[PDB]
């Protein structure tokens, strides 16, 4: 009966860093999606496996909400079937995918002259991520074959580094506020529909 | 575990930390260009050195992976053009040296002064005063004491500095297994490991010595011509077969011949074409001449000018209240941020100068996808190309007349075409024996193929014996006269000129003869051609990650430099001054002299 909380997930004032994307969980309410869809206020809005009107009317056991922030240009690989940088090590969407993808520009707070170096993204990994698995660790890469033991140096690589972010960047430079949706149906009822 | 990867790992993240910084120096910078104070000073040197530092010691640090172990040309273009530590390989004690030695040269140009015997206070720094006096002034002796007291004052102080600067830059050079200094400027052609496509050193002395044999007819002629017009304003100082004095060519030195338009028209009775009345009577102002180009560009299918070009550039002079130097420049500041920084006074040459350096950013937003240290021409001159060719396409009259800016009844004649290409040949093609000449001289001197005090005996020699040129005062050892120019005093490369000459035609040519144009090549305009837009984008989307040859075959079908479209666009001029020339000697004798008669 009561309302499903996507007010504070969708503009709080603070999101959390790609490589720590902040996960959600969604139960036990009723959810309109009808003003996100006719808020024409994201600049990209897209997905894969419901009709952004069906999906209004039909009931899931359980909503998830990722959100995070990303750059202009990578905000296209957070696709089923994407390969780069996001998709690689810092998230993955796996290519059965059942939610759907929320971008809207968000130079207006993320940055600030001199450079907002709050948010960060993994730049290197062993191997690639499976499937809505976060890895927060900042072991120092071991690139060639001498270990490191944890200090910076030739062949010994930081795994964290920093988004640049400035007011003063282009289209594909300004920060991007994304929010990812994900339904799942299992055996007990289905607490989420309106 | 191989080489490869971990070079690709090291590079990804050199990407990553060089863009940042560049991106703080290149800020700096700018702030400092549009607000001239003493803490942006303070900020831009800061970040400058800092950036600096930072690309030597990554240098430093990239020199420990093993070249020859790479297969990916990318890779090996990359860390090839990274590990090259250059100035960095010297003992300490001769990088200040030459640190000194630069900016002793590089100040003295830049401050140095003269004046006239009478008021030893009363006295000028070469730009705007010996400037316009050499190319407004017509006062022969005004003109020959202006000639000669810059060759004295800056020369004689240089000479044995440019000297010692030869010595430690031969040394610098040769450091890093580069035979001399002009092979190591030559290194910017040089492609190695593609079969079909590579291109020796050696080999691009070989094709600018050929290219200046076959344009030497066409040339040639013009100086017949100008020596002609010039005899008939001149004529108690110019020989019907001596070689032209340097102090009458419109400037300085003659790195163009601009100046002598007026005083050489054919028919100087023809209203010449100017659209500055015509833009400034329908209220025409800086964001419509830009965004006149901007659609330009639309029109052939390149994207457009981002909404970050129209916020943060500068296209209206910031008023008196602050103070900027305005030598109209493009910035592409990385990351997606394109700018343009010009005080536009709304005339016709200035129209042009927009859709040149718009040109320059259109070349910058196209290779935004390159890795950061491709994010550059393919060599040294096609950034200039590329600018050049869209202000001669967009500066003809069908264009001017299609915009409506022109009395859309001017009627195009033999008389004012032979005009327009007369000022084109003044422009252009009386640079390319100039520019030929002076790196000739430059690459002749850092081989060791002349004696110091021999130097200047040699110099005026090849102007003598290409850019028909004969000084009027006899300079000794003790002038070093080509370094009282900007770009010797300052020790920049300078075939990139020529470079961007030929390639422009060689573009041109091309993109012509994709819109299907039909008619004189001069009169060609690209517009609403997206053939041709293109055509072109699929050379401008690489940026260097290709050998320039392949880039440029990409669209002329060629794989070197070739002057046959310079010489098919001015077909019409030449068949012109082969008329007027059959009463004039073509050629100059290398006897005669202005000061031993
Ligand atoms: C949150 O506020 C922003 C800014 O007005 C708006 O774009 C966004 O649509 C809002 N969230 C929802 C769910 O409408
Ligand atoms: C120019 O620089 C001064 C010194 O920092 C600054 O006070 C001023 O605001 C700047 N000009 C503009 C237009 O911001
Ligand atoms: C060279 O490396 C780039 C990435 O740096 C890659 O896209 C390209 O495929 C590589 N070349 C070959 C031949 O695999
Ligand atoms: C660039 O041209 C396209 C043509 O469809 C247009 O949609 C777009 O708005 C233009 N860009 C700007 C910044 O106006
Ligand atoms: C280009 O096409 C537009 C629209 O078709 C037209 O208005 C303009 O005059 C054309 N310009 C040229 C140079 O063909």
């Amino acid at each position: 009966t009561n309302l499903c909380p996507f007010g504070e997930v969708f503009n709080a004032t603070r999101f959390a860093s790609v490589y720590a994307w902040n996960r959600k969980r969604i139960s036990n309410c009723v959810a309109d999606y009808s003003v996100l869809y006719n808020s024409a206020s994201f600049s990209t809005f897209k997905c894969y496996g419901v009709s952004p009107t069906k999906l209004n009317d039909l009931c899931f056991t359980n909503v998830y909400a990722d959100s995070f922030v990303i750059r202009g240009d990578e905000v296209r690989q957070i696709a089923p079937g994407q390969t780069g940088k996001i998709a690689d090590y810092n998230y993955k969407l796996p290519d059965d995918f059942t939610g759907c993808v929320i971008a809207w520009n968000s130079n207006n707070l993320d940055s600030k002259v001199g450079g907002n170096y709050n948010y960060l993204y993994r730049l290197f990994r062993k191997s690639n991520l499976k499937p809505f698995e976060r890895d927060i660790s900042t072991e120092i890469y071991q690139a060639g074959s001498t270990p490191c033991n944890g200090v910076e140096g030739f062949n010994c690589y930081f795994p964290l580094h920093s988004y640049g972010f400035q007011p003063t960047y282009g289209v594909g430079y300004q920060p991007y506020r994304v929010v990812v949706l994900s339904f799942e149906l299992l055996h007990a009822p289905a607490t989420v529909c309106g | 575990s191989t080489i490869e990867e971990q070079a690709k790992t090291f590079l990804d993240k050199f990407n990553h930390e060089a863009e940042d910084l560049f991106y703080q120096s290149s800020l700096a910078s700018w702030n400092y260009n549009t607000n001239i104070t003493e803490e942006n000073v303070q900020n831009m040197n800061n970040a400058g050195d800092k950036w600096s530092a930072f690309l030597k010691e990554q240098s430093t640090l990239a020199q420990m992976y093993p070249l020859q172990e790479i297969q990916n040309l990318t890779v090996k273009l990359q860390l090839q053009a990274l590990q090259q530590n250059g100035s960095s390989v010297l003992s300490e004690d001769k990088s200040k040296r030459l640190n000194t030695i630069l900016n002793t040269m590089s100040t003295i140009y830049s401050t140095g002064k003269v004046c006239n015997p009478d008021n030893p206070q009363e006295c000028l720094l070469l730009e705007p005063g010996l400037n316009e006096i050499m190319a407004n002034s017509l006062d022969y002796n005004e003109r020959l004491w202006a000639w000669e007291s810059w060759r004295s004052e800056v020369g004689k102080q240089l000479r044995p500095l440019y000297e010692e600067y030869v010595v430690l830059k031969n040394e610098m050079a040769r450091a890093n297994h580069y035979e001399d200094y002009g092979d190591y400027w030559r290194g910017d052609y040089e492609v190695n490991g593609v079969d079909g496509y590579d291109y020796s050193r050696g080999q691009l002395i070989e094709d600018v010595e050929h290219t200046f044999e076959e344009i030497k007819p066409l040339y040639e002629h013009l100086h017949a011509y100008v020596r002609a017009k010039l005899m008939n304003a001149y004529p108690s100082y110019i020989s019907p077969i001596g070689c032209l004095p340097a102090h009458l060519l419109g400037d300085m030195w003659g790195r163009f011949w601009t100046n002598l338009y007026s005083l050489t028209v054919p028919f100087g009775q023809k209203p010449n074409i100017d659209v500055t009345d015509a833009m400034v009577d329908q209220a025409w102002d800086a964001q419509r001449i830009f965004k006149e180009a901007e659609k330009f560009f639309v029109s052939v299918g390149l994207p457009n000018m981002t909404q970050g070009f129209w916020e943060n550039s500068m296209l209206t002079d910031p008023g008196n209240v602050q103070k900027a130097v305005c030598h109209p420049t493009a910035w592409d500041l990385g990351k997606g941020d394109f700018r343009i920084l010009m005080c536009t006074k709304v005339t016709m040459d200035d129209f042009l100068t927009a859709h040149h350096e718009m040109g320059h950013i259109q070349y910058d937003m196209a290779y935004a996808a390159q890795p950061f240290l491709l994010r550059n021409g393919a060599n040294e001159g096609f950034h200039e190309a590329v600018g050049e060719i869209m202000s001669l396409s967009a500066a003809t009259p069908k264009h001017l007349k299609s915009i409506g800016l022109l009395s859309p009844d001017f009627q195009e004649d033999n008389e004012t075409e032979i005009n327009f290409l007369l000022k084109q040949a003044l422009t252009i093609v009386g640079t390319l024996p100039f520019t030929y000449m002076l790196e000739k001289w430059r690459w002749m001197v850092f081989k060791g193929e002349i004696p110091k005090d021999q130097w200047m005996k040699k110099w005026w020699e090849m102007k003598r014996e290409i850019v028909g040129v004969v000084e009027p005062v006899p300079h000794d050892e003790t002038y070093c006269d080509p370094a009282s120019l900007f770009h010797v005093s300052n020790d920049y490369s300078f075939i990139r000129y020529y470079t961007r000459t030929l390639y422009q035609f060689q573009f041109q040519e091309a993109l012509c003869q994709a819109a299907k144009h039909e008619g004189p090549l001069h009169k060609c305009d690209i517009s609403n051609s997206t053939e041709a837009g293109q055509k072109l984008f699929n050379m401008l989307r690489l940026g260097k990650s290709e050998p320039w040859t392949l880039a440029l075959e990409n669209v002329v079908g060629a794989k070197n430099m070739n002057v046959r479209p310079l010489l098919n666009y001015f077909e019409p001029l030449f068949t012109w001054l082969k008329d007027q020339n059959k009463n004039s000697f073509v050629g100059w004798s290398t006897d005669w002299s202005p000061y031993a008669d």
